């Protein structure tokens, strides 16, 4: 919704959206499935992987806003040194290879 | 509602004299008076306002004192056109009345 | 504006006779009427306001007494039950400066009796 | 010229009078009759009593001065200096112009902004009452603060009755600084509900405003409490000597001016604006002065004096020793030894490094899992498909489980991938740690509320705004708008 | 038996005013009210404050009317000195505005009649919000209701504001200046056209006499400012130029003996006994000297009864800060000859203009299109704003009725879309425009029969200033 409002092109598709939106990410999922609702519009990595287990579903290719979830902290916490080292060393070593994997 | 007694039965004078009549209501009525005479079979005639305050055609004969709950009216110099009874008002509550007295002429 | 009483009578004793008395601005005036004892006490009979409602009655005729007025015809209409000891003269009185208050009229009417 | 007067102190006004004949060398004046009473509203019906030869001159007297800012402000009648501490008398809007001698009760606001860069910087929860008294002080130290950081204000208005909650809050909010300007009656109800918390003992208390001293405070204080004094301000001679002294200067400045037209002496049949009310204001505001003898006074915007030398104390709980002096920058004493019961040591800053920090998470499959406990409390040890033991933590689910009006909070458990990469810095970088779900999941995002013009941030990242969690693990983005203060990592995926 | 004050004004009908009041029955709530009649005409505090109290004295009043000619300062702020000192209430005033600001701590006082300075924005975006037109200017002089005027026009103007321009301007204070120096480097930026401030008439007079010195007179500009500089009564210089539009809420209001007894009946109504669950005997105040702390528990179970009272359909209610809750609203007024001429009625939120364009204000366009296939298409309008976004057209569609009255240009300003309303946006910018845009009405678009042409080139040949 932040995405949408920013952007003044899609101002009428965002104001198309106004009349239909859910509250959480399970009833909009159920709702594909019970053709009250054609289309959906989340991220990539929860959409991977709803189409891999509730198998009715699929996904439509391309991508618009290229970011990634990062650990949100308070400012000027003293930890914000250490936490943004560990993390290069957990993608150095394999070990998000292994979580993601598991 | 609240209720009047004024008091006493008489006004006993002759030509001149000087009578009073008190005006008692069960509530304080913070000079709330009226008075009004009348012959037996005619119609009243005004008075008295808030500060005894005379009526225009009402000669000066006529004046008075008190407060709170409790008035005094005086009448004197008493012409026997006004052959009459006079009578005391209050409004705190929706209207207030008592008994009042009639003029006799010894 | 003058005031002038009519449906005078007591013909009943205990009955209900509904006087009236006719003004010829009384709309916006609001009304209350005189009985007249043997020792002439210009007791209280009823109350309503210029605009029909306050009805009320001092404690001498409560209970029994049925009460409206219409300012079209600039009249009221209460009928007359326990006056049956009386001998009394009844006149209407219309209060100054108008309204649902109160206040000294000089507006009164003409006079009239009722007989038992 | 004559000059209108209010009584205080009657010997002042004997000495004011024989101040008028000191200030004749500047031009001839006169002094007239002085009235105070009991009765505010007496006193207003004799304003123009004293008014009548009020066509050329201006008078405001100290000690609530409230019915004569108004009456004289209608003329546009010229008023001058007096004793007075409050903020409503300082503001463009209640009152046309009534210069000031004695900086107010929020005008302190300062001495403690310096008094860090004087030992070493602090984080500061500044507790204030709810009125206008606190909220000027608050909008003063933000405006300080926004030159070139503080955790957070309370409300307490009408704090007097078992508001042990609000400090309870505020002992587990890392800051040893306290900063309280509340009345005397609040300060006896703050320092009884911290002795029952230990907060007089071991924590710091910070005693802030000139209404910490006085009162039954004194008889409720321990031994190094610090307090703030104004340099002679209970020397109303001092007062009304420098009083005729201001006005004296300012007379022979005006009378040599064009346009000296004079307001009418009736007080009962004026209607108009006189003309000459701004050029007072005029050439008052812009009166600097040499010296008299309570130190030199210049004006402000708001005419008060701004250069108050401020007299620094301290409670060695047998009296409240003066050790140090201000004077727009402060004096550095050298018999300042600040004593805290505590001894000597902990006199410097001092901060708590807190090892149990507060997690806020979010449903949100295959990240984040959510499942009811088993019927003991501890939840279901399962296996993978390689049969590894599936770790997971305890999450101290919402009261809103079922999505309706029902608020009961369980013990749930949860598991996932934020949960096992949370497990590996815990272990990392030696974290105590519980795990709250958010209220209503909403993921944070920010719009204006209340009706009015404050944006606040719902959701999740309001908790993180408002002190009730410290990181935030959960598939958050990285948008414009949350980056604008919250500061992020390297976002552990890419996605679209 | 009550204590209600009176008017004091030194014209008027008092007659009117006392007969108008006495009609409202005020039976079936409790004890029943009354009236006293004095007048006095001169405007300083001191009489004003031994009439007040001297009255105060002599009756158990319980609350104070008043009103004299349209002296605004010369009575607000005593009123708040009283009303604090009596702990007494006390209605709204004419005679001055009883509006600028009850900017002290009501928690003594409260009085007031009018609509708030935001409600009266609210409805000045509404009305600039029926035809075109952002907001464009921001208030240059000291109004000391300014930093919450601002950022309430600021709050709303972005959150739900169909797509407007940016305000490069700001507040300056020339009352310490020395004359036209500062006003002067205003005088440029300030682009076209404005919206004016809230100041004095004296000097509005003065900031006239600028813009008259640089140009700002004439020039193609409008202005708005609701009423509380200039216009406050039938009385204007003739240094107001003709763009100086202004809305109240009055030409039919405080003055009117109805409202009066309105006022009468808000004071009234709110009962000690209509209090039923804090029935509570109001021991009045003694006299202006003493008896302060008797009203400690009465004035607050009175300060939450105030607020909707139930009326004979004019349910008048009151804010914190004493607005209304349904202020009684008037449209602006303008005309040339010293100049106020009504056009206007407001309520709720309706507006009802008298015209759908503003008149005076070549190169100015009719142009007549026609709904279709991917070219123009038309929608309907929002249904809590009126215009549209993306289109930003009115499109005044024309209604065919009954033959005796004429066509609707007033039906609601449909939106349209398209191909060509694209190219018509380019187009404006490219050399110069300004659109009339309306649709057909026959519906016989490019026919040509016996004789004549129909439709859009039927309006073509007829020479009504068009496109197509």
């Amino acid at each position: 919704d932040i995405y949408f409002r920013r952007q003044v092109e899609l101002s009428t598709m965002y104001r198309h959206m106004e009349k239909h939106n859910y509250e959480s990410a399970a009833e909009a999922i159920q709702a594909v499935r019970d053709n009250k609702l054609h289309a959906f519009i989340w991220d990539s990595a929860v959409l991977e992987f709803e189409a891999s287990q509730k198998c009715d579903l699929v996904t439509t290719g391309e991508l618009f806003f290229r970011s990634g979830f990062g650990i949100g902290m308070r400012k000027d916490s003293p930890w914000k040194q250490q936490v943004s080292l560990s993390i290069l060393k957990s993608h150095e070593n394999g070990f998000m290879e292994d979580l993601d994997k598991t | 509602d609240i209720q009047m007694t004024q008091s006493p039965s008489s006004l006993s004078a002759s030509l001149g004299g000087k009578v009073t009549i008190t005006c008692k209501a069960s509530q304080d009525i913070n000079k709330y008076i009226a008075w009004y005479q009348h012959k037996p079979g005619k119609g009243p005639r005004l008075l008295i306002h808030y500060t005894s305050s005379l009526q225009p055609g009402i000669p000066s004969r006529f004046s008075g004192s008190g407060s709170g709950r409790d008035y005094s009216f005086s009448i004197s110099n008493l012409e026997p056109e006004d052959i009459a009874t006079y009578y005391c008002l209050q409004y705190d509550n929706l209207y207030t009345f008592g008994g009042g007295t009639k003029l006799e002429i010894k | 504006v003058k005031l002038q009483e009519s449906g005078g009578g007591l013909v009943q004793p205990g009955g209900s006779l509904k006087l009236s008395c006719a003004a010829s601005t009384f709309s916006s005036y609001t009304m209350s009427w005189v009985r007249q004892t043997p020792e002439k006490r210009l007791e209280w009979v009823a109350y309503i306001s210029n605009g029909g409602g306050g009805t009320y009655y001092p404690d001498t005729v409560k209970g029994r007494f049925t009460i409206s007025r219409d300012n079209a015809k600039n009249t009221l209409y209460l009928q007359m039950n326990s006056l049956k000891e009386d001998t009394a003269m009844y006149y209407c009185a219309r209060p100054s400066r108008g309204g649902s208050s109160y206040w000294y009229f000089d507006v009164w009417g003409a006079g009239t009796t009722v007989t038992v | 010229v004559n000059i209108g007067a209010v009584l205080s102190t009657r010997k002042h006004e004997q000495m004011f009078r024989e101040a008028v004949n000191q200030a004749n060398k500047r031009i001839q004046l006169q002094a007239t009759s002085v009235t105070h009473k009991p009765n505010a509203i007496q006193m207003a019906l004799s304003v123009c009593e004293d008014l009548i030869s009020s066509q050329v001159y201006a008078i405001l007297v100290s000690h609530t001065p409230t019915p004569v800012s108004y009456t004289a402000g209608f003329y546009r009648i010229p008023v001058l200096g007096l004793t007075t501490r409050m903020s409503i008398y300082s503001d463009k809007s209640i009152h046309l112009s009534f210069l000031r001698t004695v900086p107010p009760y929020s005008h302190q606001s300062s001495v403690w902004f310096e008094m860090m860069r004087v030992y070493n910087w602090n984080h500061i929860i500044l507790l204030v009452s709810d009125d206008h008294e606190g909220r000027a002080a608050q909008k003063r130290l933000e405006t300080l603060l926004e030159e070139r950081k503080a955790e957070k204000v309370l409300q307490f208005d009408p704090g007097t009755k078992n508001v042990t909650a609000l400090l309870m809050e505020a002992r587990e909010l890392e800051a040893r600084v306290i900063i309280l300007s509340a009345s005397e009656d609040d300060a006896a109800t703050v320092y009884r509900a911290a002795a029952m918390l230990d907060m007089t003992g071991s924590g710091y208390v910070w005693l802030v405003g000139e209404r910490e001293i006085s009162g039954n405070a004194l008889r409720y204080a321990p031994d190094g409490i610090i307090g703030l004094q104004l340099i002679n301000g209970k020397n109303e001679s001092a007062h009304i000597s420098d009083a005729v002294g201001v006005v004296a200067q300012a007379v022979h400045e005006l009378l040599e001016k064009e346009n000296i037209t004079d307001p009418p002496r009736g007080c009962v049949g004026n209607t108009n604006i006189w003309k000459t009310g701004p050029l007072f204001k005029r050439v008052l505001m812009s009166s600097k002065y040499a010296d008299g003898v309570t130190g030199r006074v210049e004006f402000n915007e708001d005419g008060d004096r701004k250069f108050a030398q401020y007299s620094i104390m301290n409670l060695q709980n047998r009296k409240l020793v003066q050790v140090g002096i201000y004077n727009g920058t402060h004096v550095i004493p050298n018999d300042r030894k600040i004593i805290w019961p505590g001894g000597e040591t902990e006199k410097p800053r001092g901060y708590q490094m807190s090892t149990r920090l507060k997690i806020v998470t979010i449903h949100q499959e295959p990240f984040v899992y959510v499942k009811p406990t088993m019927s003991d409390g501890t939840c279901k040890e399962e296996f993978t498909v390689n049969g590894d033991p599936v770790k997971k933590v305890i999450c101290t689910g919402p009261n809103d489980t079922s999505p309706g009006s029902p608020r009961h909070t369980v013990p749930q458990c949860c598991y996932g991938f934020c949960i096992d990469l949370l497990i590996k810095l815990a272990r990392t970088m030696q974290f105590t740690y519980e795990v709250h779900l958010v209220a209503d999941g909403k993921f944070g995002t920010q719009e204006r509320v209340q009706n009015s013009n404050k944006k606040e941030w719902n959701g999740m990242m309001g908790e993180l705004l408002s002190g009730q969690a410290d990181m935030i693990v959960a598939p958050l983005t990285i948008n414009n708008e949350r980056a604008q203060y919250i500061e992020f990592s390297k976002p552990f995926k890419y996605q679209g | 038996s009550i204590g209600i004050a009176v008017i004091l004004v030194g014209t008027s009908d008092e007659v009117a005013i006392k007969d108008a009041h006495e009609k409202d029955d005020f039976h079936h709530l409790s004890v029943v009210p009354r009236v006293e009649l004095v007048a006095m005409n001169e405007t300083d505090p001191k009489s004003i404050i031994t009439r007040i109290c001297d009255l105060m004295s002599d009756r158990k009043i319980q609350g104070v009317v008043f009103a004299d000619d349209t002296d605004q300062e010369a009575i607000a702020q005593i009123l708040d000195f009283i009303s604090a000192q009596t702990l007494t209430p006390i209605l709204g005033i004419h005679g001055g505005s009883s509006m600028i600001m009850a900017d002290k701590d009501e928690s003594s006082m409260f009085f007031q009649f009018g609509p708030s300075i935001e409600q009266q924005a609210s409805v000045m975006l509404n009305i600039m919000e029926e035809y075109d037109w952002y907001i464009f200017s921001i208030v240059t002089t000291y109004f000391p209701g300014y930093q919450d005027f601002v950022n309430k026009i600021r709050s709303t103007i972005e959150n739900s504001f169909v797509g407007w321009e940016l305000e490069e301007v700001l507040l300056l204070d020339m009352s310490l200046d020395d004359g036209d120096s500062k006003i002067q480097n205003q005088l440029k930026k300030l682009q076209s056209p404005i919206i004016l401030l809230y100041c004095t008439k004296e000097e509005a007079t003065y900031i006239f006499e600028v813009a008259n010195s640089v140009g700002l007179t004439g020039y193609g500009y409008t202005w708005i400012v609701p009423s509380l500089v200039a216009g406050d009564t039938d009385t204007v210089p003739s240094e107001f130029p003709t763009g100086l539009i202004s809305v109240s809420y009055d030409e039919w209001d405080y003055g009117l003996p109805a409202r009066v007894r309105d006022g009468i009946a808000i004071i009234t109504t709110a009962a000690s006994d209509m209090l039923s669950e804090h029935s509570f005997i109001p021991e009045p105040k003694s006299s202006c000297y003493n008896t302060h702390e008797k009203r400690i528990y009465q004035s607050n179970m009175l300060n939450r009864y105030l607020i909707n009272v139930t009326f004979e359909g004019r349910d008048l209610s009151f804010s914190e800060d004493g607005y209304q809750m349904h202020p009684k609203l008037v449209i602006i007024l303008l005309n040339k000859e010293r100049k106020w001429e009504r056009v206007g009625k407001w309520k709720d939120k309706s507006l009802q203009m008298k015209y759908y364009v503003w008149p005076r204000m070549d190169d100015h366009l009719s142009i007549v299109t026609l709904e279709e296939a991917p070219f123009v298409i038309v929608e309907s309008v929002d249904p809590l704003s009126g215009t549209c976004m993306r289109n930003t057209v009115p499109c005044q569609k024309r209604i065919i009725s009954e033959n005796k009255t004429d066509e609707e240009p007033g039906y609601i300003k449909k939106c349209c879309k398209g191909f060509c309303i694209d190219i018509l946006k380019k187009i404006s910018k490219s050399v110069k425009f300004t659109y009339d845009l309306y649709l057909v009405t026959n519906g016989k678009h490019g026919k040509k029969i016996n004789g004549t042409w129909n439709g859009m080139i039927g309006e073509v040949v007829m020479k009504r200033a068009y496109m197509a």
